[PDB]
């Protein structure tokens, strides 16, 4: 089920044969890659140094 | 005036019920057949329309 | 056409029809 | 034949003027779908 | 700041993943968040240089496979539903 789209179509219908037409095998998702946080920058370091 | 069709919509539980969490996907395994039936019904509605 | 007149942001996609308006 | 042709042309112009003055059957089939979709998004909150 | 790319962020009120496209509408001075007809976050204000950016999900549609049938061919065609490509 994770080698070929033909194999995915075969194993998503529980049948070893396939006929003419289109088939919905799975879904397509774009995973996030980078996590960024943005916050106010005027919060300077306190002068305890 | 006689309508013959309308908008075709496809809704899946992996994008509607669950967002970007893995626990929801694990808990949806007990209700996977329900979502499969709903997706098949929506696909049949789209094909009929 | 002019007389008769997000939702897809939560995975509720819309499938375009097989026959376009020009074909109809 | 000329009278019937003129009557047909006047009827076509009459329905053209009346249609430009709204649709009920074609508007509901989109309005209920929009309401159902809006309820679907609103159920998430 | 990274724009026009599918990234995750935490803009003080939400954790949403999507691109940040440059907008064309200006917000009011006391508006920090955005909203649309539905209850989905679509606009937000950058606290760095008071910039307005849009929100757009990247996961659109699914995967469709076209098969010529049995005893005819062996290769298939892969179709994505509603994503830019
Ligand atoms: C409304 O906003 C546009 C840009 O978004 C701006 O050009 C216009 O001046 C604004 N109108 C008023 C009355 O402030
Ligand atoms: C962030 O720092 C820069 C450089 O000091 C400054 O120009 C900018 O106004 C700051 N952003 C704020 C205060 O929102
Ligand atoms: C898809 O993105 C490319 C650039 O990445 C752009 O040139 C093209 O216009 C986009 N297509 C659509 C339909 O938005």
């Amino acid at each position: 089920c994770a080698l070929d789209p033909l194999s995915e179509t075969k194993c998503t219908l529980k049948s070893f044969t396939v006929e003419k037409g289109i088939y919905q095998t799975s879904n397509f998702r774009v995973q996030p890659t980078e996590s960024i946080v943005r916050f106010p920058n005027i919060t300077n370091l306190c002068p305890f140094g | 005036i006689l309508p013959v069709s309308m908008t075709k919509t496809s809704v899946d539980c992996t994008m509607y019920i669950c967002g970007d969490s893995t626990e929801c996907s694990n808990l949806l395994l007990q209700y996977g057949s329900f979502c499969t039936q709903l997706n098949r019904a929506l696909t049949g509605i789209a094909v009929e329309q | 056409f002019n007389k008769v007149t997000a939702q897809k942001f939560n995975g509720l996609t819309v499938l375009p029809p097989l026959l376009t308006d020009e074909m109809i | 034949q000329k009278l019937i042709a003129n009557q047909f042309n006047s009827a076509i112009g009459k329905i053209q003027d009346s249609l430009s003055s709204a649709l009920g059957k074609l508007q509901d089939v989109v309005n209920q779908n929009a309401q159902a979709l809006n309820t679907l998004v609103k159920q998430l909150s | 700041l990274v724009k026009n790319k599918c990234v995750n962020f935490n803009f003080n009120g939400l954790t949403g993943t999507g691109v940040l496209t440059e907008s064309n509408k200006k917000f009011l001075p006391f508006q920090q968040f955005g909203r649309d007809i539905a209850d989905t976050t679509d606009a937000v204000r950058d606290p760095q240089t008071l910039e307005i950016l849009d929100i757009t999900p990247c996961s659109f549609g699914g995967v469709s496979v076209i098969t010529p049938g049995t005893n005819t061919s062996n290769q298939v065609a892969v179709l994505y539903q509603d994503v830019n490509c």
